[PDB]
């Protein structure tokens, strides 16, 4: 109760484009610079007060390592501001904010920038394990290194398979989907919702966490692209791609390869009231847990939430506004179905009942993932302002954000309303 | 009625289920078909149901093969061919139904289950390690439970499964798609609203029913690049494939297996002749090679094979999790190579660094070939490797709970080694040692604890052979023995318990065989001939390769050990010359090349020791070595080597090197008769009178009053 | 004074090999596993108590991202332990410990593993910017994507050049070296020291922060390789490679491409005294500052140290044992020469004099970098135990560790002796 508080300020997000449109020209530290300049466009903060910016990627474009250093130097920051990247699988950003709030509550620095930036358009296709031994080349020794050769030229691929179990995202996706009794019809009511709300959200136009910038190669501007509504009969015809047609995950109700960036600012409360910026939210407790990647691969959030509710000292139903992150349809309703019953908190911890009961009404109304795409390491640093401006818009004062990651890590943290 | 099989109606689809609560696993039997008959006719007497599906609702295996005590149920030839002609008539009922059907596989389907499986129109399998798909037909030496070999090569092909149905070995479900037996796969599930394996057996029912309605109205078809080259092409290469196989089976094994070529004549006559007429040839064959003297005792070998893969000592109390392997080399790193993968923490003691390089390069080199044959993942490989740490001196034996010595055998140094590696070890431990010669009761009276010491003897290439042996003192507690055999069967290698003696069992019977391996070249009959001569009788490796198997340095010690006690009169009986072999310094397997070598001949022509003369042909010396081997193998249990000797040659054929398709040294009183071998050594009665002298217990019930051991 | 304390426990380091020897076979998350198993060999800690392991690379082998997750799963850890990597240029590890101590002093978790793991043997040579557009390939559209082609096959190289100024490490190295009046003779007295002490250090054999492990492909074991002593006359003949022969940095007195890993354990003090492990050190304050990469590129540590001395509230000369990290000879004596005079604290901050006076006697006696090689992102998590066991060995109680990074970031933190 004597720990210094901590504050989210206005959360710039450059809009998410499906891959193949205008971000197929860019360079994977450039829209970092775009999102960060957009953060410095609506914050009016002197550029020397911003203390310790930290970003997070997943790809790590190796011509320029530690993205955040030169990505802050590119936007003209004063260069007495140290930086580092933080790489996880999926909640890279929203690991940025938690190490930032740890950096603040230690009581040594002033303000944090946290952001998440990636482009799955140019995936790194690297050359081979053994052709790169021709790095020994760089006058007869130059010949004798080249003397041993057969046809072993093959570019090995970064097949996103989590490597601990050697199988892609979708196998574990429809495994956990089918394991908790999810029909195809029940799995796509949510797919209908996660676009039907999204088009109305862009229609009223108050999802205003978006800066535009111009892509330098192609024509004009950007605005989000992954939003398309359809009917239920025009979805079940789509034959599923991740498994043979008995399964139940198709590309309609599933994430897609999209690119984008995000940033925010995190301030100590006392300098937030000394300088005089109007804040948005506090940033209270955070549990941070992992799951064994053989069984519960994408049972991310709902093994973590009753460990953070008891951490804060409150109850489930008296939260005011969730937003759970998705990566597949059905996954989130399996993260509805499993904990609206017994037997699963049973035998995977001791003696609780129904500690997940989300009433579905106070759920993802401003459409979360599957609405405007799922960047692979930049979600989360959308999600906090999509909690904050949301629970300011209606009443209520608390709300948890929780996300699942490729590898078993979960994330869950509660966010409180504006201090006025 | 419905005692083991039942269905209901859901989706108007007949979900026939397979279960048998009496045993742990379900077996094909007359007692199962006696109700499996009058269900599918009612399915065939229905019209509302338009598709059906069978499944084993019991967890575990799918079904067994032929039920072990029913084909071995002794009956006369016309009835054993009548049952094996009726057994496929019920398959030719359902394999071509108007109403199509779908089977499913979620277990180790083996034996006659493929008879149920591939007779169907469409089967479906679960991709995991537990489900395997194999045909134990030649491994017990028969032809299968309903003769599916007349539609396997119709389905997958002659050259494709010809190296399957008589190689014996099973296939996991992953290669079965590329082979083509099963076509669709489905991986199992983890967590459920019900416990995490009961849903996976209840998941396949709905994948089956969503295949099933599609089969009735034909949205999917059952018409699912090397075999396609073969697929129509055999007009003239006919003899030029099964001839290549005809000499293949006699180059792999030798010609004295009359079992497996008698399934070749099936697939030799199934092609080019009457296929439906071919389903009655094996009726004139299955009754032959089951009622023969080749594999009659092979059923008893299988009863013992399953019988000693059992804990057998109460309940396991306080199971082990750590190990302690005192000494690198060939056994220590050897038994580490097998005791590391399936969840045992190990620590590998060495003296200096200079032998750990020879250490871990076994437990790695004999491991990644495992991932080179795609039997494991590339990742779990390395966690398996990193369960094995190698210390140098002592820091960590306070956490250990079971110790295995592996130092090269001596009575003097290990006597101290047990005395300095006693203090840094807790009291609820187990000391054990892989001695080969000197007994444990000579060294069980030294340590602080008397009762927590057993013995575990291994065998020399630890990966390929598949058994252990236990050495049990007077002072071994029941908890000590149970905790030992827990490591034995969690190891996976089939255990036998032995109450000890001067020379325990295996070297105890091997040295009275090895002491006459010099006796053939004691006259000089060009022992390169002896390799063919003894592999002709059935031994898989020649006696020259047996002396190149044991190591030449321990041969003098296993000559002197029981020769210290009674090996000079009947644990041997020829002049030892192996010290003259090592006098030059021959190194055995570590010298690479075995025995012409141009120096064995100078031994015998040193002084003229072979003017000997007796009518001893090749068959004569074969039965001499075998009859002395069984004289010693019947000497055991006359002093009570264990409780009941029907547990015996489950050990003594399975690592010693004794031939299968010969029933065992404890099994030549039955199909060869004690009467006939006593006539063999009574033909040999006036040779020496000293070393070949028969035991008394087998001899009194041998010839006249038709008595056997237990049968 | 009421903040919870924090403790370094025994710091395993797998030994550093010059590239081309037995680590040219490995796989860049494997000696991570080796160093971590070695940490679990001498700590006797139950494997379920270790809470939140964090590593740090620089290369990010992209077949398996977020190295620490599967690199903890590989060593058989209980998988209820979340993990992430932290990528900087050079002080990646020793950014690991500071985010760990921030994670502890927040008061939510128990124990931290911090480590740094890399292999510069297989540098990532990636394929091209535009050939990877053939990812669109993965029956006439498969042809028409392949229709546009000229000869533009060229593997672009990860030329380590910091990208903010487009020039390698050595240009800025000998610039800062020549700028502070460093002769060639004065620049190599230190080169003589940094091997002459190192061979004696391995001779007495008390540098005992080394586990061995076996390289699976090649023969036996490992032990450090970069140690060779020579005379001064046998060094000036080596013609310099980073610049034309007027310059003053050659490959003898310079870092070399070497590979290796390191780890440690960081414990809260109260559970360190409750379980009963004998600690090594406390871990007090840490300043963390950057420098503008046009002028002061490798003026890393000595712009950061008088910002941490006043942070802790003590004085320079009454420290007991430094160890400054090096990356080039001369650099460290330019980080002796500049602040043993005026004019440089002048005009780059306000009103100090001589706030760097290291007396050279209490310097890098157990030879630091250039002695046993400089891994590119694993130094630092050598350096803390090389401070700790060192200042236990003699008297004294405090000592600062400070390091410079490729990009302008510095690092400096004080380490106190054992609490008994």
């Amino acid at each position: 109760p004597n720990i210094r508080n901590v504050v989210v300020v206005d959360g710039v997000r450059t809009p998410f484009l499906l891959s193949g449109t205008s971000y197929k020209d860019l360079m994977p530290h450039d829209l970092a610079r775009a999102a960060l300049t957009g953060l410095l466009h609506r914050t009016s903060v002197p550029k020397e007060v911003v203390d310790y910016i930290i970003f997070g990627t997943v790809i790590q474009e190796v011509k320029t390592s530690n993205v955040a250093r030169e990505a802050a130097l590119g936007a003209g920051f004063s260069d007495k501001t140290p930086a580092h990247t933080v790489t996880m699988a999926c909640i890279s950003a929203n690991q940025a904010m938690t190490t930032g709030v740890g950096l603040i509550a230690s009581g040594q620095c002033d303000v944090i920038v946290a952001g998440g930036v990636e482009l799955m358009s140019d995936v790194p296709i690297r050359h081979s394990r053994k052709m790169r031994k021709l790095m020994l080349d760089l006058g007869q020794r130059l010949s004798l290194i080249s003397k041993f050769r057969f046809n072993f030229l093959a570019p090995e691929l970064p097949a996103v398979s989590e490597f601990s179990t050697s199988e892609t995202m979708g196998h574990s996706a429809d495994r956990l989907a089918a394991a908790f009794a999810v029909s195809r019809l029940e799995q796509d009511e949510y797919a209908l919702r996660s676009h039907s709300l999204a088009k109305k959200a862009q229609d009223e136009g108050l999802l205003s966490d978006v800066v535009p910038f111009k892509v330098p190669g192609k024509d004009t501007v950007t605005k989000d692209n992954g939003i398309r509504p359809s009917s239920l009969e025009q979805m079940a015809k789509l034959k599923p791609a991740f498994i043979k047609p008995y399964g139940t995950v198709t590309a309609a109700n599933s994430s897609f390869l999209t690119d984008g960036a995000s940033a925010m600012l995190i301030m100590a409360e006392e300098k937030a009231l000394a300088m005089g910026y109007k804040p948005k939210a506090y940033l209270r407790d955070f549990m941070y847990v992992s799951q064994d990647p053989k069984d519960q691969l994408l049972l991310g959030p709902t093994y973590a939430t009753p460990k953070v509710l008891e951490k804060a000292g409150l109850t489930m139903n008296d939260i005011d506004a969730f937003e759970f992150h998705e990566a597949f349809s059905g996954q989130i309703l399996a993260n509805f179905k499993a904990m609206d019953s017994d037997w699963f908190a049973e035998n995977y911890m001791g003696r609780k009942t129904k500690v997940g009961l989300p009433p579905l009404e106070k759920f993802n109304n401003w459409g979360g993932s599957l609405s405007l795409g799922h960047p692979f390491g930049a979600t989360g640093c959308r999600l906090v302002m999509a909690a904050a401006n949301r629970l300011r818009k209606e009443g209520g004062q608390y709300g948890l954000v929780a996300a699942c990651a490729a590898g078993g890590q979960g994330h869950a943290m509660i966010v409180e309303a504006y201090p006025k | 009625t419905r005692t083991h099989i039942n269905y209901g109606v859901k989706g108007d689809v007949a979900v026939v289920r397979i279960n048998s609560p009496n045993s742990k696993v379900n077996t094909l039997s007359k007692e199962l078909h006696s109700e499996f008959s009058e269900v599918m006719n009612e399915i065939w007497a229905s019209d509302q149901i338009r598709s059906a599906v069978l499944i084993s609702s019991k967890p575990g295996c799918f079904i067994a093969g032929a039920d072990i005590n029913m084909l071995a149920a002794c009956k006369t030839l016309q009835e054993v061919t009548q049952l094996s002609q009726e057994a496929q008539r019920i398959v030719e009922k359902l394999e071509k139904s108007t109403k199509p059907i779908v089977a499913a596989i979620n277990g180790s389907c083996l034996g006659g289950g493929l008879e149920v499986a591939i007779s169907c129109q469409y089967r479906i399998a679960t991709k995991d390690r537990k489900t395997v798909l194999g045909t134990p037909e030649v491994l017990l030496g028969a032809l299968p439970g309903a003769g599916g070999t007349q539609r396997l090569p119709k389905m997958v092909g002659v050259p494709a499964a010809l190296d399957m149905m008589l190689t014996g070995r099973s296939i996991r479900a992953d290669r079965a798609k590329k082979m083509g037996l099963v076509d669709q796969l489905v991986e199992p599930l983890g967590p459920g609203l019900k416990p995490p394996e009961e849903r996976t057996i209840e998941y396949l029912e709905e994948v089956a029913i969503t295949f099933a309605k599609g089969l009735a109205d034909k949205k999917i078809s059952p018409k699912r690049e090397k075999l396609t080259a073969y697929a129509m092409t055999i007009p003239f290469v006919r003899q030029q494939v099964y001839k290549k196989v005809e000499e293949k089976v006699r180059k792999q094994t030798k010609g004295l297996y009359p079992a497996p070529l008698k399934i070749i004549d099936v697939v030799k006559t199934g092609i080019e002749q009457g296929s439906d007429a071919g389903y009655l040839c094996e009726s004139q064959k299955f009754g032959e090679l089951v009622m023969t003297k080749e594999s009659k005792a092979l059923m008893g070998l299988y009863h013992g094979q399953v019988l000693c893969k059992k804990n057998k000592f109460g309940a396991p109390q306080k199971d082990v999790k750590h190990l302690a392997i005192l000494g690198a080399g060939l056994m220590g790193a050897g038994i580490a190579q097998v005791s590391v993968d399936k969840g045992l923490k190990t620590i590998l003691k060495d003296a200096t660094l200079t032998a750990l390089d020879r250490g871990q390069q076994q437990v790695f080199k004999g491991l990644n070939d495992k991932v080179k044959k795609k039997a494991l993942t590339s990742f779990e490989r390395d966690s398996i490797f990193s369960n094995l740490t190698g210390q140098l001196d002592y820091q960590g034996f306070e956490k250990a709970d079971m110790v295995i010595e592996a130092v090269f055998e001596d009575l003097s140094l290990k006597h101290r080694v047990l005395k300095e590696v006693e203090a840094v070890i807790p009291d609820h431990c187990i000391f054990a040692s892989n001695t080969s010669a000197l007994p444990i009761s000579e060294i069980a009276a030294v340590s602080k604890r008397p009762e927590k010491v057993i013995g575990m003897h291994y065998f020399s290439p630890v990966d390929k052979m598949q058994l252990l042996e236990i050495i049990t003192t007077e002072k071994t507690s029941k908890d000590t023995s149970a905790s030992a055999v827990a490591v034995g069967l969690k190891q996976g290698k089939v255990i036998i318990v032995v109450k000890d003696g001067p020379g325990f069992y295996t070297t105890r019977c091997l040295a009275p065989m090895m002491s006459e391996v010099i006796r053939i070249l004691q006259e000089g009959v060009d022992p390169k001939k002896l390799d063919s001569l003894t592999t002709s009788f059935g031994f898989p490796v020649g006696a020259a390769t047996l002396v190149d198997e044991v190591g030449v340095d321990v041969a003098k010690h296993v000559a002197e050990d029981l020769g210290k006690v009674f090996g000079e009169r009947f644990g041997g009986g020829n002049p030892e010359l192996l010290t003259q072999m090592v006098s030059k310094g021959f190194l055995g397997r570590k010298s690479g090349k075995g025995f012409l070598n141009s120096d064995m001949d100078s031994i015998l022509a040193s002084l003229k020791l072979p003017p000997k003369s007796e009518v001893s042909s090749d068959e004569d010396i074969q039965f001499r070595l075998v009859t002395r081997f069984v004289n010693e193998a019947v000497m055991c249990l006359q002093e009570g080597i264990l409780a009941t000797p029907a547990e015996g040659d489950i050990g003594a054929v399975f690592g010693l090197g004794f031939p299968p398709c010969l029933g065992g040294p404890f099994r030549f009183v039955d199909l060869y008769g004690a009467q006939k071998i006593v006539d063999r050594l009574k033909k040999y009665e006036a040779a020496y009178g000293k070393q070949f002298t028969p035991c008394q217990l087998l001899a009194d019930h041998a010839n006249s009053p038709n008595k056997k051991f237990y049968q």
